[PDB]
């Protein structure tokens, strides 16, 4: 439970498949909804149980409610703290792109990467998790471009 | 059954790799979490 990101796997297919990321911050886990769809997590020998989650914003936290509170500021470059499947954790810097919705603008992160790299972070300068990575929308040129998803901290 | 495996510390790297575009892209959200393009 030391704060980080860690990578979410499981056992049930072949061999141990690396299904998506989180991150543990102030004794919370935070991943997407659809990593986990909810399920329990273990973490060593213990237990880490949902505590919050919504499939529309799609995302979930364990043992508390949503700790990440950064925003991306509309100007700066940030970084993807990328932990793909089988391979070490990188960090990528990029200008984000906008996604415009009728309810206002979200930042969006262009790189592709493996479905199971899902729920890795992006950063700001100061190392604040400002989203997650890993929903999104297949562009034209078949580009794969990521919201930055972020929650509310009550 | 589900795990997690620490993978590293959430640290912002001085000259990291830098690439990736940036669009403008108009988006719609359904009810189901799912983006798509309008
Ligand atoms: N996480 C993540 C990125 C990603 N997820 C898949 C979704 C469909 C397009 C191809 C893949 N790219």
């Amino acid at each position: 439970t030391t704060d980080g990101v860690y990578r979410v796997m499981t056992r049930r297919l072949l061999g141990s498949t690396q299904v998506g990321v989180g991150v543990m911050q102030e004794g919370v886990f935070h991943t997407m909804w659809h990593v986990t769809k909810g399920a329990a997590l273990r973490s060593g020998e213990g237990r880490l149980d949902p505590y919050w989650g919504d499939v529309k914003q799609d995302l979930v936290s364990y043992c508390g409610p949503w700790k990440l509170d950064a925003a991306w500021d509309g100007l700066s470059e940030v970084q993807l703290l990328a932990v793909p499947p089988g391979e070490r954790a990188k960090n990528i810097q990029t200008l984000p792109g906008i996604f415009k919705t009728k309810d206002g603008d979200i930042g969006a992160v262009a790189l592709d990467y493996p479905a199971g790299t899902s729920g890795s972070p992006i950063l700001d300068k100061c190392g604040r998790v400002i989203g997650l990575y890993g929903n999104g929308v297949v562009i034209k040129n078949g580009s794969y471009v990521s919201a930055i998803t972020q929650g509310k901290r009550e | 059954d589900m795990y997690i495996e620490r993978a590293g510390d959430i640290t912002w790297e001085k000259d990291a790799e830098v690439t990736g575009n940036s669009p403008r892209l108009d988006v719609a959200l359904d009810e189901s979490g799912d983006f798509s393009l309008v």
